[PDB]
């Protein structure tokens, strides 16, 4: 409650759909990937790609170079970067980012990009904080007008209950934690961190011995220490009018701090990773605070996606591919991803139900398939959802295929809802053929 | 600042929906072709409660729902059935993107007002009050008309005190002098009893606790755009109103319950207002946004001719949880029509009906049941208690409808 | 304010260009087949050669640079090569059209900043210091490690000075007590020797006397973006920037060395930014404006749709000197992928070089350049020391260039 | 302000009254001629018993004491007895008439802070204090060494508490983060033990609590008359002392105590200072004021040559209970030495207490006493562990006595 490290944070608007993504699933001698390794499925040459990058990032063989994924909707796009994230470690700090979101009423696209790019870089601490470690023996969550639990933890000699607020619940649902998982909790920053299971589940650290003072590392983003030593932004700031925007004065006050520390020796930067989807929504203006940026030693590895092959370039009358200026293509490095097959596809939704614990009959993620090749992955994954209220309504022990023919029946894809808007106002073809 | 506050309602938008009492579900979530106000449009009801269903669930994470349909579909219905399947007095905001488009409020600040309007508190109590002007003479206190075994606080006897049961609380008028002049801190003796049990209930949304503590007497204030400025509800003032409502819920006496924005012409909002709405859902606390588009294919607003589906962008479809409204039958416009009728108390002939039903059909429900109202007038007029054929055929004539009026008026060889 | 100033450059624009040393000129002006890292390109490298001796001859009154061509023909090359061939150590400040559109900082005001970074300062110099805590009693001062004929200042003995042979400059911490506190004006003993001889030599430029002392350590300032207003360097900094350099210059000191400004993607500045550099072009003092167009007929940026050469306005045009780039013959780009290769520390196969030089026929040079770094990864990570045929086969296919990543995007019949 | 604090005493004063214990009498208020310190003086320590018993019995409504005798007649000793006889660690505060002639503070303002000296606070407590950092997990705090069924204030668990048992009060350094700068609200762990139990007794006087709130590490200012102004106490200081020791009164915990304020010289006071002191006489709070006076007739100070009673105006001498105080016999003035001799550790010869007598009986006790210190020093010098009749015969040619001192200055035929 005093802090909030970046570990808890990473990917924060993305993670839930990213879920199963542990990272790039590569072989670290030889860099070629399993066709199913990570949570990754089928998308070998850009995951691939993607490792030579990382490697490329670590020898330092490329500097002040973005990363480009371009793809159609729904090809692992979003996941190859959560990948590449995933495979720098836990205490690497990992930002998501709509380019859309950079254009808000709220605080400037400067403020926006600012934001963005703080929250990428993390400052490393080694200091004394209480640590909480020992066995989960029950947790409960009960969803002020949002969620509120309590976590049951023990060591073999001290039995207590914690009430838990929203941020803690995530954490705690983000870490996936289960009665009788080892775990430590950081009393200072919140940080939830699996040790082991006392005892096994589902095809091995005992029980703690003796809340305990450590010298731990601390890897908290710029933008967090903005945050904390800024005024506290309140309940229902969202509603209150209130901008996010952070004032220069307190700004400065960190950056002189942190830039005293490091010259002492008490801090070191770790430079993260900047995820931006939809980049043809940016800017020339925007672009440009990317290239100087990118040109800074604690610049987080911008990594970038597009849908579009040819886009304008925002700002100019000039297009291009993916809408990129054209001396920022040069120094880009572009990865591209493909549309999966058939049975590429059933992998990833079958490994999506179980992220979200749903059984599905054999012939109900068939049709789920059948769905994700014509309509894409993202509306198939949000019919599993539905699925599972539609079956649990005529109280089923999986969801079959009716429920699923219900949910795309019920709820309609774009492709299918613009036909829908069309044909309802005009008829294209009339009765006798003619146009 | 207030407790007693007093409730705020756009009634205007929720009239032409006074028989829609739900979504007429039953057990098995499966819509009756007939009930709870409804006449078919059963898929769409169906869907609205697979909804009403994800949120009681918690599953909505940071969804929204998109109702695709022509106008008149009942889109504007759904969305209020969806307030009516969540619960009891649940706050249900109908808003059109047109209304975002003010000249002096910035278009995300009236979009923050309706979701304050959109975002409530339910506060059940029963207050046991004992007031009045006051281990040795325990408890000794008289009010206007009465005196009334039993923390400890820098007041004296002889002083208005105000204390409840549940919690805690803190000079009368009786010792006043007037040679004492404005050094006064005296208060009268409090009316009625010393003991005092209230049945406190309130259902009052952010916004009505905004407009009350933007009152220093207020209803002409209601029934006015008084100033072109409307600078009254502020910042500071928003977040008091947090802070008091926040002490209310962690005290377990108020419960904040998020209701349902409705926006409909959806694609009237831009890439800034997407971008309001995508930070919204990511809130808990936010109500649910149900949006509306009779748009098949339109451009994004603040993108460069980027022509979208329905004209929400990308990023913001993904989120959405899309429902699709079909148009109806000359049978079922009779039956909306007749409920229609039964509501606002007229009644017409079977044969006046199907002249309505046979208005609903080439424009829109929407139009033919603007034609209830004058033909009830022409009807009354001429000395009739019930509605005839006649006075349908005189209305169509007196009130033209949008695309006929324009129409007549280029007319002074149309084609698309 | 700081003589001892640490210049700043950004590296990652001159890291492709680590081989051109010079323009690989003869002595009667014409450019060698392959020289100074150079290979073809001759009748360009020798309109460059004519550019510098015109600079030196001073006929480029207020004249500038057009280098016209095609992506990958050695434009940034050229341009750096003009810097070099101009003398040793004169500034050079590449940037783009597209870097002036900034979002807090005005058009004109980064391209203020660039001029900075392309007007230097040459500081010969060798100081003749005699410092330390001080006709009879000539000369007597001591250091933290030492002691030592021989203008008089409002300086008693026992105080610590410091006195130039060159020119004469201006209380001790040893008799300092603690009884007086912060009243102070007490220096400490000067370390090491009383007779100092410094080699100070500069090549520093306006910028980066600027961003010195916009400091009140500085390093993580460098690297970093810090806050979005960036407010340190002001107009009242500059010209003390400007007031002090003017100074040095007086005395004979330093020399004020204009270097080159090289703008690419030239068609992107507006005709705003094109009177900020004609104003510039008058100037003496200002350093080259070397510009650079792939384009052959753009759009003139703040005029109504005049399409004009390179999209420079006619006014601007006219006082620039246009030299044209050629494309390279595969046997060309060869050479300089193997030159790269060299200076990468990286080695291939003839065959590789062959493939990388076929991807610098169809895309640029600049992309199959880039196709080296991926390719020694791949190689190392197999077992090699040296990268084949089949390695740049597996990066091309790994890594897309720009026009095949969009076309594949677009197939989920392409022309023109 | 604060509740343990630190008194402070001007010892120089009562330095000569070590042996006065009380007024020495018996159970029916007669005087033995030897007791408590005391030798003869019987109806003047009776008189001072019928004033302790009348304050006691509350009938000193607004009226004073006057102690009229010569020089070394146990005045200041009465006015001790006093304090002493009218309960346990009673202040005494002891005063000159010329100590009131301050260039810097106003006559009145200097009597002001000497009745502040002479009312104090009786703090008799027992705090049972549970201390320490946070119906389930009813009780639990921990200390820096240590850790321990069961009000509801603002403050969440993890934070440092203090909460005593007879009346309630109100986060940690465990949780504070390098990265929270200065927003700090952190306090550390209490040391020792959760369940703290003290013996709390505090005799302080107004003045006491006056001067530690003063100081914002003051034993230095103690033991100084560091500024010229002064300017540390101040009327709202004053009223902040006031305020919070009536809030201690009210709760029952402290005693205010009204001592005894003794005014020596009282007719060096002026009309205002005895205005001042008519004032204080009122007050039922006042302590009681005992003034003295060696002269017969003396002119009032503010009055035009109008010579008085002891120079006490007759306005206020009618308040006053006047009490005579007579000289010794030799015999008498022998114990008196035999008693201070015992009390100083000092001893000496009965015909050296003799001569001592001697000089007691022409100038006064005051003067002889003054004797015994440097015939001390005399005797052990030489090498004595009991001071001879020598010493004395030394000491009275070697320190002086004022009277004899002036004559002998004068005569380089003295009369009146
Ligand atoms: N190769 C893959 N392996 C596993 N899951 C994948 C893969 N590609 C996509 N997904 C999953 O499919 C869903 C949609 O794909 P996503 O990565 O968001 O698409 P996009 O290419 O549009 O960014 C997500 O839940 C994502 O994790
Ligand atoms: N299925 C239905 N059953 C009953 N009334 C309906 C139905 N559909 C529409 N209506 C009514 O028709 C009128 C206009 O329809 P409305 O809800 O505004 O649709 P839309 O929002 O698509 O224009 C309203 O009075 C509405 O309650
Ligand atoms: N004639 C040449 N000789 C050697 N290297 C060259 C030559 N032409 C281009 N290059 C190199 O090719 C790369 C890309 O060319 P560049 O100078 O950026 O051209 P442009 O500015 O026209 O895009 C650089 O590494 C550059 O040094
Ligand atoms: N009756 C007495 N018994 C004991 N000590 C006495 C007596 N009278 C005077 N003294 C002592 O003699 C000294 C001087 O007398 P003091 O009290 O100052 O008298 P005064 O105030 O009249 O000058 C003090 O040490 C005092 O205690």
């Amino acid at each position: 409650t005093s802090v909030t490290e970046t570990k808890e944070l990473r990917g924060l608007n993305l993670i839930a759909a990213h879920s199963h993504i542990r990272g790039l699933g590569v072989d670290a001698d030889t860099l070629e990937p399993r066709p199913s390794s990570q949570g990754l499925v089928g998308q070998e040459k850009a995951r691939k790609a993607a490792a030579v990058v990382l490697e490329m990032i670590k020898q330092g063989k490329i500097a002040g170079r973005a990363v480009l994924i371009a793809g159609p909707p729904s090809t692992g796009k979003t996941a190859i970067a959560m990948g590449m994230a995933q495979s720098l470690g836990q205490d690497v700090p990992f930002t998501t980012l709509a380019a859309s979101e950079i254009f808000s009423l709220e605080m400037s696209k400067t403020e926006a990009l600012t934001q963005a790019f703080r929250k990428s870089i993390g400052v490393r601490i080694k200091e004394e904080s209480e640590i909480m470690e020992g066995e989960v023996v029950e947790i409960q969550i009960d969803r002020g007008g949002a969620k509120q639990g309590k976590l049951t933890i023990k060591t073999t000699d001290m039995e207590a209950i914690y009430d838990m607020g929203s941020k803690m619940i995530d954490a705690m649902t983000k870490e996936r934690v289960m009665a009788g998982d080892i775990i430590s909790i950081d009393k200072s920053s919140g940080k939830i961190t699996k040790l082991g299971r006392s005892y096994a589940r589902s095809r091995f650290l005992q029980c703690p011995e003796g809340q305990k003072r450590k010298e731990v590392v601390h890897t908290v983003s710029l933008h967090e220490i903005d945050v904390i030593n800024s005024r506290t932004q309140g309940f229902l700031a969202l509603f209150s009018g209130d901008t996010g925007e952070i004032r220069s004065e307190i700004r400065d006050q960190i950056n002189t701090k942190v830039a005293e520390w490091k010259e002492e020796g008490k801090a070191e930067i770790v430079p993260g990773v900047l995820f931006i989807d939809e980049v043809h929504m940016l800017d020339i203006e925007c672009f440009s605070y990317i290239n100087r940026a990118l040109e800074s030693d604690l610049a987080p590895i911008v990594i970038m996606a597009s849908n579009r092959g040819v886009s304008r370039i925002r700002g100019t009358d000039y297009k291009s591919p993916h809408g990129l200026p054209l001396d920022f293509l040069d120094r880009v490095v572009i990865i591209n991803t493909h549309p999966y097959t058939p049975d590429e596809l059933r992998q990833i939704l079958s490994i999506r139900a179980q992220e979200e614990e749903v059984d599905l009959t054999p012939d109900a993620l068939a049709l789920l398939t059948k769905i994700g090749q014509e309509a894409g992955l993202r509306y198939a994954s949000n019919l599993i959802t539905t699925s599972q209220l539609i079956a649990a309504k005529r109280r089923a022990k999986q969801v079959g295929v009716e429920d699923v023919q219900r949910s795309f029946k019920l709820f309609y894809d774009p492709a299918r809802s613009v036909r829908f808007v069309q044909e309802s106002e005009k008829r294209l073809i009339g009765n006798d053929g003619v146009v | 600042q207030i407790s007693e506050v007093r409730g705020n309602t756009r009634d205007h938008r929720t009239a032409a929906h006074t028989h829609i009492k739900g979504l007429g579900l039953n057990s098995s979530g499966i819509a009756e072709k007939q009930a709870a106000g409804f006449v078919g449009q059963c898929a769409a009801r169906e869907a609205c409660g697979v909804v009403v269903d994800l949120i009681k669930a918690h599953k909505m994470a940071g969804r929204g729902v998109l109702l695709a349909g022509g106008p008149g579909t009942g889109k504007t219905a759904l969305a209020l059935a969806i307030s009516q399947e969540l619960g009891t007095k649940i706050p249900f905001c109908p808003i059109t993107g047109s209304e975002i488009y003010s000249t002096e409020v910035k278009k995300t600040e009236v979009l923050m007002e309706n979701f304050r309007r959109a975002i409530g508190l339910r506060v059940r109590e029963t207050k046991d009050v004992y007031e009045g002007e006051v281990s040795t003479l325990l408890i000794g206190l008289k009010s206007a008309r009465g005196q009334k075994l039993d923390q400890k606080e820098r007041v004296q006897v002889g002083d208005v005190i105000y204390i409840e049961t549940n919690t805690g609380a803190c000079r009368s008028d009786a010792y006043a002098t007037e040679f004492d002049l404005e050094a006064e801190e005296y208060v009268p003796i409090p009316k009625g009893e010393v003991h005092k049990k209230k049945e406190i209930v309130q259902d009052v949304t952010l916004h009505d606790l905004d407009v009350a503590n933007a009152r220093p007497d207020i209803i002409s204030m209601m029934g006015q755009l008084m100033k072109p400025k409307m600078t009254e509800i502020t910042d500071k003032l928003r977040m008091e109103i947090n802070k008091v409502v926040q002490k209310y819920i962690n005290q377990g006496v108020a419960e904040l319950i998020p209701g349902v924005l409705f926006i409909d012409e959806a694609h009237m909002l831009d890439i800034e207002c997407f971008t309001y709405l995508n930070k919204a859902l990511e809130s808990p606390i936010a109500p649910i946004v149900v949006l509306a588009s009779n748009r098949g294919i339109a451009t994004i607003r603040g993108a460069d001719d980027l022509k979208a589906a329905h004209g929400i962008p990308p990023d913001f479809l993904q989120r959405l949880l899309i429902i699709p409204t079909h148009p109806y039958e000359p049978d079922e416009i009779r039956r909306i029509v007749r409920i229609r009728a039964q509501t606002e108390g007229v009644q017409l002939t079977d044969a006046a009906v199907d002249r309505v039903a046979e208005h609903g059909v080439r424009i829109s429900l929407r139009y033919c049941l603007q034609l209830l109202a004058p033909a009830s007038i022409l009807a009354r007029v001429n000395g009739r208690t019930q509605v005839d054929v006649q006075d349908i055929a005189e209305a169509e004539e007196l009130f033209l409808d949008a695309r006929r009026s324009a129409n007549i008026l280029t007319s002074t060889g149309g084609l698309h």
